[PDB]
Parts: C-alpha cells; sequence; structure tokens
C-alpha cells in the first residue's frame, strides 16, 4: 500500500481512557484461525505485536467471510467506537441520506479492505490492542495493535470518507438517481431500477471500485451455484410499522371475547381512541368458558369501529436523534420472530416479523442470530445507526453461540431480558 | 552481579502526575546501619546507583528481619510511586486447570533466583525510584540510591519480567519446539517426551542459556520432584487432585468460619463428586458482620456430615488426552442442586462439578438442567478448547416440547439420554385451550397493605362461590390464594380465570419448586390435576371478576 500525507491525528474526549475489555474464551480452532490471519496481517504490515506497557484490550472473535468455507476475523470495536466515533461522529461524521429508504431496491457491498491500504496515526495504534487468547491459560495471549486503518472501528470509514468520494465522485456523475452510503464497511446502494437493471448497476459499481483499487469480496457464486438465492437485496420501500390484527372469527365464545378485551385494553395504551365498552356487557354474570356468546349489532358496531382505528398509525411517533433505538423481540414459536423498534415506550418508530424455515434446518440461536441481522440492517438503512436489542435469551448462551451464526462486520450493542409474559399473543 | 543486556521496557508515569516526593527521616541506627551493607553489596551488582542532590524524588525505606532470624531483609514502600506509574497489561488472571494438561514424560520445575532484579529497568524512569538512607540524628548528607532494574513491589515489575523472561526463552524454544515451557510468576515449568537421558540434558541446557541471561536456576538437581504442590493441587506424573482438605470441628461457627468452610468445600467439588454447600451457604444469606456467631440447623450439619464422609476416602482426577472424546454427564441431586463429572474414560473423570440456582423465587428442573449444560459448555471451552459431548438424564420429547414451548432461546450441543434415575420430567402441563365440561372458576384476592389482611375467593358458574380470611399477606400472595383455593374446590379438570399478572405469571412459567410454600402446594394440586385451564382477564374492567372486598 501507500502512505498519503502524514496520518489522520485522532485524539479522545479529554479524561477519556483507551479501551479494557475483556477477551472471551475461544474453540481452539478459533484460535488456530485466528492465528493464522494474524501471523499473515503480521507480514503483510497491518499489526505488530506489543509490550506489557500497552495496557489497553478489545476484544476479538471468528466467524466465517459471508457464505464461505474461509475463516474471517471479528473485532469488537464497541468499546473504542464509544470512546471516540462519539466525538468522531463530530468531527468526521458522515451524513445519513433520508431518501435511501424510498429506493425499491437497496444492494450491501463490502468495502472493509480499503481501509488496509491507510496507515493510522501513530499515537493512536495502542488503542486498537487485542488479544488471540490462550487455551487453560497455558500462555499469556497474543498481543497485537493495528498499524493501519482497522475493520470495525468507526474511525475508519470517517478518515477514509474524502477518498471514497472522491472514487465515487465518476460512478455518482453518471448515475445521478443511484443513492449510495457508506456505514462502516459496507457501502448501501439503493435504485428504482427493475431488479436486471439494479443488478448490472451494481456490477457496473463492482468493476468501477475495482478498477479504482477497491477490491470487495463480496462477490457471488459465479457461473454455477448449485442452489442459492444469490443476490443480497433489501426493498426498503415495504417497509413500515405492522398494524395490530385482531381475531377474525364467525362465532365467538366467552374465552375468546375475553381474549379480545383484553387485547384491545392492551391496545389502548397505544391507540387512545379505543372503547371496550360493548364487549365488556357481552358477558357480564359469569359464565362457562366455552359458552357461545352472540355477537350483537352493538357490539360489533364497537368491533369494526376498533379494527379500522387500529390500521392507521400512531400520532405523534417522531424519530429523536438524541435518543438511542431500541429493539426487542420476542419469540413466536415456529420459526416465526416479532419485533420492534421504539425510543420512548409505545411509539414504534418500526415494527416487524421475521421467519425463516420451521424445522429440520435452523434452531432458536441461530434464527435470533439472523433476526438481529435482519433487523439492524433496516435500522442502518432507516436511521443510519443501529438499535441496542433486548434479548429473549441467557446472556451465557448467546455470549457462547453468537459467533457462529454471525455474518455481518459490525457488532450491536445488546443487553438480556427475563420479563415479558403476555405480549406473545399481542404482538404475532 | 546478576545484571543483563535485555532491551528495557518503556515506561511513563500517569499523564500529568510526577514523581514520588515522600521523605523519610525516621528512625533508628541498628537499621540504618543495617541498610548499608545490603546497599553496598546491591550497588557492586549494579543493581542501584549513588545519586546526587540534585533533587529528584524520594520514597520511603523500611528494613526487617527475616523469618528464623537469620538473613536481613529490606523493604521499600512503592505505594505513592506505583500510584503514579502508568498501567500495564494484566500479567495473569486465571491459572491453568490440571484436568486441562496432557501427559508428559518427564516435567521439571525450575524457580528463578533474584527474579525481578535481573531485569534491567527503563532509563528515563529511574529516577522516580529515588529513595534516601538517612544518617544518625545528625542530618549529614545520607546516602541517595535509585533502581536500575526492576524494584520489589513496583506496580510494573511482574508484567515486565513475563515479557522478558518470554523473550529470552524465545531463541532456546525455537532451537528445542518439541518441549514444552509454561511460565508462571517466578516459576517455569518444563515437559517434554524426550526419553529421561535427552530430558534430564536438555533442562540443564535450558539452565545454561537463562544463566547467560542473568538469570539463576535452581543447582542441587533439578529440585523439585512429583509433587509437585501447586496452587492447591497435588499433581503427580500420572494424575492430579486437590491438596488435602481440613474440615474443622467446633462447638461455634462464626460467618468467617462457615466462608471458609464454603470455600474449602468448593475447591473440593472440581474432583470429589457429590459435595453440596447449598444449605450451608443459605446460612450465609443474610449479610452481616463477619464476627457475629450462627446457629447451624439441620438440615446444614446433615449436609457437613454428606461431604465429611465424602471427603473421606481420596479421589483422582486424570490428565487430558486429545485424541478421545469429551464427555460430560449431569446427575439431580435433588435440592434445586446439580452435579456433574467430565471423563473421557468411564471410571476416571478429567474433573468434576457442581450447579446451583442462587437468583429466581421459582425455577423448573428441564431449565436449570439447560443452565447447567451452559456453565458446563463455558467451562469446557476454557479448559480444554472444546465443547463436551453430553449425557443427561432427559427424555428427547420431554426436552423438544420444553424448549419449543419456552419464550426464551434456548440451545443445546448433542446429548444422549441416560435413564439414571432421577429423571428429568415435565410434572404437569397446563391446557393451551379452554375445557369443555369443566367447572370455570372466577377467582380473585386482595389485601390491604396497612392492616396485611385480606381474603382471597372465587365465584364460579355453577353458583357455588367461596370466600376465605387471610392474615399477614399481600395482594399478590392472596391472588396466589385464590388460585390455590379454586384448585381445592374443583374436579379433575378445572378452568381458572385471573385478575392478575403476578399470579399467571408465575404459572405459567411452569414451575416444578418454589422457596414459598404455598407455590408449593399449588404446585402438588396442578399435578394432581388432569385438566387445568388458566385465563387471564384486566382487573376492575367489570367482566367476570369479583366484587368482594
Ligand atoms: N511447583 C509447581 C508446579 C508444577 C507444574 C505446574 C504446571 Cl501448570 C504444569 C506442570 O507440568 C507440565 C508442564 C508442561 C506440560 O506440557 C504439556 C503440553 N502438551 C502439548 C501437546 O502434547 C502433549 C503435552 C505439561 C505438564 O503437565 C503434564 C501432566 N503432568 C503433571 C505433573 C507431573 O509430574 N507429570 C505430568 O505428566 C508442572
Amino acid at each position: 500500500p501507500i502512505s498519503p500525507i502524514e496520518t489522520v491525528p485522532v485524539k479522545l474526549k479529554p479524561g477519556m481512557d483507551g479501551p479494557k475489555v475483556k477477551q472471551w474464551p475461544l474453540t481452539e480452532e478459533k484460535i488456530k484461525a485466528l492465528v493464522e490471519i494474524c501471523t499473515e496481517m503480521e507480514k503483510e504490515g497491518k499489526i505488530s505485536k506489543i509490550g506489557p506497557e500497552n495496557p489497553y484490550n478489545t476484544p476479538v472473535f471468528a466467524i466465517k467471510k459471508k457464505d464461505s468455507t474461509k475463516w474471517r476475523k471479528l473485532v469488537d470495536f464497541r468499546e473504542l467506537n464509544k470512546r471516540t466515533q462519539d466525538f468522531w461522529e463530530v468531527q468526521l461524521g458522515i451524513p445519513h441520506p433520508a431518501g435511501l429508504k424510498k429506493k425499491k431496491s437497496v444492494t450491501v457491498l463490502d468495502v472493509g479492505d480499503a481501509y488496509f491500504s491507510v496507515p493510522l496515526d501513530e499515537d493512536f495504534r495502542k488503542y486498537t490492542a487485542f488479544t488471540i487468547p490462550s487455551i487453560n491459560n497455558e500462555t499469556p495471549g497474543i498481543r497485537y495493535q493495528y498499524n493501519v486503518l482497522p475493520q470495525g472501528w468507526k474511525g475508519s470509514p470517517a478518515i477514509f470518507q474524502s477518498s471514497m468520494t472522491k472514487i465515487l465522485e465518476p460512478f455518482k456523475k453518471q448515475n445521478p438517481d443511484i443513492v449510495i452510503y457508506q456505514y462502516m464497511d459496507d457501502l448501501y446502494v439503493g435504485s428504482d431500477l427493475e431488479i436486471g437493471q439494479h443488478r448490472t448497476k451494481i456490477e457496473e459499481l463492482r468493476q468501477h471500485l475495482l478498477r479504482w483499487g477497491l477490491t470487495t469480496p463480496d462477490k457471488k457464486h459465479q457461473k454455477e451455484p448449485p442452489f442459492l438465492w444469490m443476490g443480497y437485496e433489501l426493498h426498503p420501500d415495504k417497509w413500515t410499522v405492522q398494524p395490530i390484527v385482531l381475531p377474525e372469527k364467525d362465532s365467538w365464545t366467552v374465552n375468546d371475547i375475553q381474549k379480545l378485551v383484553g387485547k384491545l385494553n392492551w391496545a389502548s395504551q397505544i391507540y387512545p381512541g379505543i372503547k371496550v365498552r360493548q364487549l365488556s356487557k357481552l358477558l357480564r354474570g359469569t359464565k362457562a368458558l366455552t359458552e357461545v356468546i352472540p355477537l350483537t349489532e352493538e357490539a360489533e358496531l364497537e368491533l369494526a369501529e376498533n379494527r379500522e382505528i387500529l390500521k392507521e398509525p400512531v400520532h405523534g411517533v417522531y424519530y429523536d436523534p438524541s435518543k438511542d433505538l431500541i429493539a426487542e423481540i420476542q419469540k413466536q414459536g415456529q420459526g416465526q420472530w416479532t419485533y420492534q423498534i421504539y425510543q420512548e415506550p409505545f411509539k414504534n418508530l418500526k415494527t416487524g416479523k421475521y421467519a425463516r424455515m420451521r424445522g429440520a434446518h435452523t434452531n432458536d440461536v441461530k434464527q435470533l442470530t439472523e433476526a438481529v441481522q435482519k433487523i439492524t440492517t433496516e435500522s442502518i438503512v432507516i436511521w443510519g445507526k443501529t438499535p441496542k436489542f433486548k434479548l429473549p435469551i441467557q446472556k451465557e448462551t448467546w455470549e457462547t453461540w453468537w459467533t457462529e451464526y454471525w455474518q455481518a462486520t459490525w457488532i450491536p450493542e445488546w443487553e438480556f431480558v427475563n420479563t415479558p409474559p403476555l405480549v406473545k399473543l399481542w404482538y404475532q | 552481579v546478576p545484571i543483563s543486556p535485555i532491551e528495557t521496557v518503556p515506561v511513563k508515569l500517569k499523564p500529568g502526575m510526577d514523581g514520588p516526593k515522600v521523605k523519610q527521616w525516621p528512625l533508628t541506627e541498628e537499621k540504618i546501619k543495617a541498610l548499608v551493607e545490603i546497599c553496598t553489596e546491591m550497588e557492586k551488582e549494579g543493581k542501584i546507583s549513588k545519586i546526587g542532590p540534585e533533587n529528584p524524588y524520594n520514597t520511603p525505606v523500611f528494613a526487617i528481619k527475616k523469618k528464623d532470624s537469620t538473613k536481613w531483609r529490606k523493604l521499600v514502600d512503592f505505594r505513592e510511586l506505583n500510584k503514579r506509574t502508568q498501567d500495564f497489561w494484566e500479567v495473569q488472571l486465571g491459572i491453568p486447570h490440571p484436568a486441562g494438561l496432557k501427559k508428559k514424560k518427564s516435567v521439571t520445575v525450575l524457580d528463578v533466583g533474584d527474579a525481578y532484579f535481573s531485569v534491567p529497568l527503563d532509563e528515563d524512569f529511574r529516577k522516580y525510584t529515588a529513595f534516601t538512607i538517612p544518617s544518625i540524628n545528625n542530618e549529614t548528607p545520607g546516602i541517595r540510591y535509585q533502581y536500575n532494574v526492576l524494584p520489589q513491589g513496583w506496580k510494573g515489575s511482574p508484567a515486565i519480567f513475563q515479557s522478558s523472561m518470554t523473550k529470552i526463552l524465545e531463541p532456546f524454544a525455537a532451537q528445542n519446539p518439541d518441549i514444552v515451557i509454561y511460565q508462571y510468576m517466578d516459576d517455569l515449568y518444563v515437559g517434554s517426551d524426550l526419553e529421561i537421558g535427552q530430558h534430564r540434558t536438555k533442562i540443564e541446557e535450558l539452565r545454561q542459556h537463562l544463566l547467560r541471561w542473568g538469570l539463576t536456576t535452581p543447582d542441587k538437581k533439578h529440585q523439585k520432584e512429583p509433587p509437585f504442590l501447586w496452587m492447591g493441587y497435588e499433581l503427580h506424573p500420572d494424575k492430579w487432585t486437590v491438596q488435602p482438605i481440613v474440615l474443622p470441628e467446633k462447638d461455634s461457627w462464626t460467618v468467617n468460619d462457615i466462608q471458609k468452610l464454603v470455600g474449602k468445600l468448593n475447591w473440593a467439588s472440581q474432583i470429589y463428586p457429590g459435595i453440596k454447600v447449598r444449605q450451608l451457604s443459605k446460612l450465609l444469606r443474610g449479610t452481616k458482620a463477619l464476627t457475629e456467631v450462627i446457629p447451624l440447623t439441620e438440615e446444614a450439619e446433615l449436609e457437613l456430615a454428606e461431604n465429611r464422609e465424602i471427603l473421606k476416602e481420596p479421589v483422582h482426577g486424570v490428565y487430558y488426552d486429545p485424541s478421545k472424546d469429551l464427555i460430560a454427564e449431569i446427575q439431580k441431586q435433588g435440592q434445586g442442586q446439580w452435579t456433574y463429572q467430565i471423563y473421557q474414560e468411564p471410571f476416571k473423570n478429567l474433573k468434576t462439578g457442581k450447579y446451583a440456582r442462587m437468583r429466581g423465587a421459582h425455577t423448573n428442573d428441564v431449565k436449570q438442567l439447560t443452565e447447567a449444560v451452559q456453565k458446563i459448555t463455558t467451562e469446557s471451552i476454557v479448559i480444554w478448547g472444546k465443547t463436551p459431548k453430553f449425557k443427561l438424564p432427559i427424555q428427547k420429547e420431554t426436552w423438544e416440547t420444553w424448549w419449543t414451548e419456552y419464550w426464551q432461546a434456548t440451545w443445546i450441543p448433542e446429548w444422549e439420554f441416560v435413564n439414571t434415575p432421577p429423571l428429568v420430567k415435565l410434572w404437569y402441563q397446563l391446557e393451551k385451550e379452554p375445557i369443555v365440561g369443566a367447572e370455570t372458576f372466577y377467582v380473585d384476592g386482595a389485601a390491604n397493605r396497612e392492616t396485611k389482611l385480606g381474603k382471597a375467593g372465587y365465584v364460579t358458574n355453577k353458583g357455588r362461590q367461596k370466600v376465605v380470611p387471610l392474615t399477614n399477606t399481600t395482594n399478590q400472595k392472596t391472588e396466589l390464594q385464590a388460585i390455590y383455593l379454586a384448585l381445592q374446590d374443583s374436579g379433575l379438570e378445572v378452568n381458572i380465570v385471573t385478575d392478575s399478572q403476578y399470579a399467571l405469571g408465575i404459572i405459567q412459567a411452569q414451575p416444578d419448586k418454589s422457596e414459598s410454600e404455598l407455590v408449593n402446594q399449588i404446585i402438588e394440586q396442578l399435578i394432581k390435576k388432569e385438566k387445568v385451564y388458566l385465563a387471564w382477564v384486566p382487573a376492575h374492567k367489570g367482566i367476570g371478576g369479583n366484587e368482594q372486598v
């Protein structure tokens, strides 16, 4: 590579010390892969071994590429990100295209390798320290720090931003209707073109970037994939807040009207315009659960009125940029998961449900992992930043298995919940 | 004169700080004259150097007689400098577990003499280690020194020493890749499959290398021979175990002594199977003064008895063999306590251990089994770098049913069923749809937050009604009460309807055990029933609810 004018100096918030974070234990296999990878990177100049006088540490994991059988090293930069990018979303911050969510199709391209051509400010290198762990604490781990702009660090695309803008300029000129947004190591490219046109334009951008020096190992299965969905493509024009659905039934029992009145009453703390009065009077005196209650004219006059009041969006619900995004996920069974993305309680910026193959293929952790990735990508496309998850999983279980199914180059913040009893029936 | 031409590790003081300025006048002639004998012999060896009143900094100096009172020792309190020095990478946290070591034909322990003092200190930093021996009462220009090497007790000594030793070993470990060297604090643990002759000569080559770098190694033979008492263990050539555990016999037990006891029992549990800490640690629940006298309970003394009986005859752990499968096996002890053994072989264990659920007011057998599996998976990943095949006392369809109907996402590696009782089953299942031809109980309960009296009751579709008074209770407790009442007074199939998300929450969790007797009785009733459908409605929205005060 080359060494452009100086190196962009990186400072921190005054009184902010570098990251010191424990390295999770890894399988022998993953340690091996990390050792190989870093031996290589050491040879190429990207990282160098360090002394005991470097206290800082950032975690490192091993995932596999996207679909590939070759190992990939994923550095978890969340801490260093909070400790730098917070003033580097300010100083060097990249502006977000609110028109990206409008496009009919959006392809994500991996541009990470670019950062590796560029050196990192000397004085800053000590904060990129990571440790390859040893099995059973038999040796002190292997300790490297970065000599070049690291993937996963939010300062990396911010520093490379100008180079990216320049390289992208010609393509942007010939294609004024294509939206291009850089989030960390990925380029999000939107268009209203038909799928064939879209894919061809994306290949045009791939070749453009390629002849300007940017490799994009997003390259597909080429001539003959045996069976796959080859294109990684989103479709944000269809992405909104999923409306609440009341059960559609011919005849109703006491129990059914109870679930109905309960769910409606729950909705009332979101939509204030709901009245359950006429459904309450149609039970009254103590009855059997299985007893069938006939639906009166007034009761259904209340029901049909509460149905179309639930198809409209809420009032006063807007995105607060000074606030963190929060994503809650609830498990629905049968390979289905439902989610909400909000900021303050009961005001939902976006909700959704993402299912997959139901049985004899995938397990719970795989599903939750793909779900978190999907939601995160939607969040990037829509707001230009990732939500903090409340995950329905035991902490240690997730901390053990999340890196098996993780194909993304970024890591969202998460925390773990034991709480919700009733949201299952209500959010499905 | 054991100095060394080892590259020094560059050190800074914490940003915006300076060198310790603490002055020491005191005190006594006896010690003062004794310090010069040490200082001149250290200066000879080049470990320290005199300095001029150029206005450097200063650090306190003490002196003390070693045990048995034969040879003296010098002390320096570096606390100030230590607080003022930069942070270093953490030396080591955990230590390797013997179950994770692999059998080697020969093993040798080498302790390094003079240690830190054999390793030089960064030049520009030496001026902050400056200290002063005073005169006797006379104010005369008492000697001023400073360290050229790693000062004892200084913040940077252990880490810098470790990295120095590593760099020194590197050219030797290259020439001898088939031998394994572990590095721990001041010692080195070497091992090889080399025949005892060439091993015995290799160790000597190592000693010569080390001494060429200024580091002493034990002269007489290789010194220490198995055991090998290391960090509370006993490492034998074919086996490992814990160092002998002694459980004291006393008339009175202070919370401190119960702390020591639970400690020893826990430590023992990694190898001796069956160890139970539940009742003894339950004594320790209340967190208060450590000098308090705590009376033991009956279950605690029974537990302790069972532990004493387990500890009677010694047991041994084996070492790891990468070629052979790693298996872990779990048994329920029944008190909310689980126990497990990890082995590649039937009659010999790599190690053992226990899991006990601490948090939560109510739990589940399958959930606890899962949590245990999680603990062991983590542990195995730590120690052996992989995850074990599991042998579990749970039917496939039981497990499948649980994880499919469980709100949280759980996952298990591949496992096989073991028919060894007690097995793990679901002691009951709530109906997912209301029961036809079953009496419907509308339950409610309420209490007064001041008097704490309250009452619990039901009203049924068959016109049946009951209200029972309660004393010393709470609204949640009155609700669980109400449900219990409906369970007692109904048939084998019953539809209950409640106004409380709390009670519904406890019950839908399907617990088979709890720390409140009420929930336990409810559990018993739930097991006794053929079908129970529990359903919820908004409280005080006037549908089927009880208007009873
Ligand atoms: N004071 C005191 C401390 C003493 C002490 C402390 C540690 Cl932590 C380790 C140690 O010995 C070993 C050293 C290296 C080794 O290297 C193993 C590395 N592998 C690499 C792959 O091949 C197999 C070996 C295996 C060892 O044990 C193997 C098992 N063993 C233990 C004790 C004994 O007497 N004989 C044995 O055979 C000794």
